[PDB]
DNA sequence: GCCCTGGAGAATCCCGGTGCCGAGGCCGCTCAATTGGTCGTAGACAGCTCTAGCACCGCTTAAACGCACGTACGCGCTGTCCCCCGCGTTTTAACCGCCAAGGGGATTACTCCCTAGTCTCCAGGCACGTGTCAGATATATACATCCTGTGCA
DNA sequence: TGCACAGGATGTATATATCTGACACGTGCCTGGAGACTAGGGAGTAATCCCCTTGGCGGTTAAAACGCGGGGGACAGCGCGTACGTGCGTTTAAGCGGTGCTAGAGCTGTCTACGACCAATTGAGCGGCCTCGGCACCGGGATTCTCCAGGGC
């Protein structure tokens, strides 16, 4: 049996599934999918951790992650990206 | 005893993971400790991104009459979408392609 | 009498098939073993596994459209439409490679 | 050993990466020079990808090796890992 | 009868000297006022640090100076000896800007 | 309230950046394109000055806020920290 | 009783200092562990590399009719080197100016 | 007084008396050799950081340190480089 | 003699029918996320000092601005020729499928050495204070550079 | 009469003298690095499996190569007119120096809420499997675009 890897792609076809119901995916565009995923990680995580530093904090906080955001996206993109993740923490902090 | 386990992601409600990208936050050597909403956060934009990607490569294969989203499709969708290009500027798609482009000064004068 | 189609009207048809297509446009024996024969000055005896080849092949091809891309702007600036060695270092030059 | 690969790289090909870019009218010094440009990138890509290979301590040179010297020149690729 | 340069020996002359100097080429508070205007539309009262000026000054006159070089490089492969907006143009976009 | 401030980098300054830059010979129209084109610069640069000051919390820009904006756009200072 | 203390610098034979690189390092978010001829390399390497641009600045200064090393001299040295060129490419030093190029086309003739 | 700030002007000085014995060096000289250092560190060590994660390891070692120098230094600079690093390692584990 | 137009002719698009292999769903299992609880510290917060950024004024003078002239330079046009393109035939080697052997990647168990963590001790590096010399500036001078009027070979 | 030369003017490099303020050194102190030690897990090492890389062979075509004829694009030469460089006189803020004021950066002391850590339990996510329909390919017919020969104005 082969050994387990991880990837976000049963996550993509869940959002595939909201917006385009009737659509599917190839598995070369699945990887390309999921590596867009793992860069923009390692982008705003980098980003927080160097945002973290220069406070002399220790800890990656949800305004370490939207000033990320604010400061890697372009323009609208960061301001609807800023609201989607403001909408999930405040759902988060409502049910526990 | 013990109550029925809900996921994070349920709690936000969220289709992108939220234990795991909390495990990587904590893995992956970013700072000594993570707080409790920035991985929801993070999972919430990462979503969005997905969907915003999703959704213009959708359009694109219904453009092109499939069903089935392929590289080229997500190549059109991004080289198209604006800011999405500056996002992945620097970004090489395999078997993309590019974009039709011919520069007037080529075509046959008319 | 036979049919002659006149000087750019085939280079413009086959502009438009190939930037509708999306394969490799080397051959993929002769760019495995230029491949190989680079590797051999870095280290002997490597091994390579094919989607390396394919992911360097794929790097390659979509540098050198580029490149070509910012070529043929140079030699429209130089009120041209055939594109030269000297517009090659330019689009090098003004990039930050050479 | 292998000698002369470069040639294998032939003028039918560097004209379909040309129209591919756009282009109209290719000279004929153009491939050589199209030829030396091509072995300088995969110079640089293949150096990183075999200091990763031996650090490692590998002989077969990987699809992520490649992805992380490309990535390292700032030319991420997607679909490969 | 006068004595007159020709036209571009004053301008080689500005160019030597201009390169052997290091000093900043541009007023000190014009371009601090640039700064205050264009920060304006960020945040409201804000406050800058000298060398928080200075180094905004220093970084676009280097980015301009890199700029001009690749243009005098795009005018001369049109055989020109006169910069334009259309070389600057055609630098910015092989630069990717 | 500021207004009309791009005016003052004016015409010689432009010329002396050209001189420093190489070039013998200016266009008209050069003056306002290099202003346009600084102004771009700036506000790039300045709105990221400005997100690194909000997020500390600060009222006052700093050069460490300049240096770290202009190293986010791969454009490194060296000499102010 | 415990020895006199000495410095890992001066064992390594080096001017920078070890100690110090180590605790950045355990510091710096890097990984969990640090081992212990990691910051022996790490200040090595950095000495050498001040050693070389150091050693260009002062011949660039010895050629000013100066004793002191200047941002001007540093970048006269940086930029007439082609591997330090290379690897500064993207660095902007305050105060430096740039080299003395004209283009030929631009002398008169003759 | 005012809380310290740690600098590497000292040890510049120090390898400036090596290399030039009459030679001194201005402030703002010494500000930029600073931020030569910091800069130099900062890629050395995120290259290694990287490289550790990319092989699965908890622990950057002097291997990973020769690896990144490698990668980030071009040609006889890195050659240079990796030898005085060697050596200065040699050196250390024969004293102790 | 120049512009328009109708046929050829080649290429592309569109449609309908077949086969196939890769996407999509299902099932079992195991590893990672969830739950509940404890604890120790990072960070929120209030208070207070004192640095530095802002604002105003007056004066000197460098630098910008506006103007007039003329001259190189950009640009458009015309003519030559040669080189690249389209096409047809021959030759090469890619490509596909199949087979076989072995290197080397990937996994697992085990044990040891290396590194974190703690405590104590102290010397090296930072802030502060002070003095002197390198560099900046003035000034007069000598030399290199440019430009034109002039003459002749 | 078009190409060196003389000579004048202008700018620049060179040498010397004054002066000042920033560099380099000395001092005191404190905090971070070194010495000595323990405990636990990461990684080194050996052994083993099986995948996948390499190497070879043969047949089929697609593609590369080679040559040829000719049109169109590159390039050189020329003429014109205008836009920019050069210099001069007028005007405007820039820079510099003082002063005064207070907002906000920076630091300290307190304490509480939050995130690490741990043990136990379970379901979500991954690997292996199997199946069917989306797409690739084919072939044939319709449409579109290109080009030239021929005739009206």
């Amino acid at each position: 049996r082969k050994t387990r890897k991880e990837s976000y792609a049963i996550y993509v076809y869940k959002v595939l599934k909201q917006v385009h119901p009737d659509t599917g995916i190839s598995s070369k565009a699945m990887s390309i999918m999921n590596s867009f995923v793992n860069d923009v990680f390692e982008r705003i995580a980098g980003e927080a951790s160097r945002l973290a530093h220069y406070n002399k904090r220790s800890t990656i906080t949800s305004r370490e992650i939207q000033t990320a955001v604010r400061l890697l996206l372009p323009g609208e993109l960061a301001k609807h990206a800023v609201s989607e993740g403001t909408k999930a923490v405040t759902k988060y902090t409502s049910a526990k | 005893t013990r109550a029925k386990a809900k996921t994070r992601s349920s709690r936000a409600g969220l289709q992108f993971p939220v234990g795991r990208v909390h495990r990587l936050l904590r893995k992956g050597n970013y700072a000594e400790r993570v707080g409790a909403g920035a991985p929801v956060y993070l999972a919430a934009v990462l979503e969005y991104l997905t969907a915003e990607i999703l959704e213009l490569a959708g359009n694109a294969a219904r453009d092109n009459k499939k069903t089935r989203i392929i590289p080229r499709h997500l190549q059109l969708a991004v080289r198209n979408d604006e800011e999405l290009n500056k996002l992945l500027g620097r970004v090489t798609i395999a078997q993309g392609g590019v974009l039709p482009n011919i520069q007037s000064v080529l075509l046959p004068k008319k | 009498k036979p049919h002659r189609y006149r000087p750019g009207t085939v280079a413009l048809r086959e502009i438009r098939r190939y930037q509708k297509s999306t394969e490799l446009l080397i051959r993929k024996l002769p760019f495995q073993r230029l491949v190989r024969e680079i590797a051999q000055d870095f280290k002997t005896d490597l091994r390579f596994q094919s989607s390396a080849v394919m992911a360097l092949q794929e790097a390659s091809e979509a540098y050198l459209v580029g490149l070509f891309e910012d070529t043929n702007l140079c030699a429209i600036h130089a009120k041209r439409v055939t594109i030269m060695p000297k517009d090659i270092q330019l689009a090098r030059r003004i990039r930050g490679e050479r | 050993v292998l000698r002369d690969n470069i040639q294998g790289i032939t003028k039918p090909a560097i004209r379909r990466l040309a129209r591919r870019g756009g282009v109209k009218r290719i000279s004929g010094l153009i491939y050589e020079e199209t030829r030396g440009v091509l072995k300088v990138f995969l110079e640089n890509v293949i150096r990183d990808a075999v200091t990763y290979t031996e650090h490692a301590k590998r002989k077969t040179v990987t699809a992520m090796d490649v992805v992380y010297a490309l990535k390292r020149q700032g030319r991420t690729l997607y679909g490969f890992g």
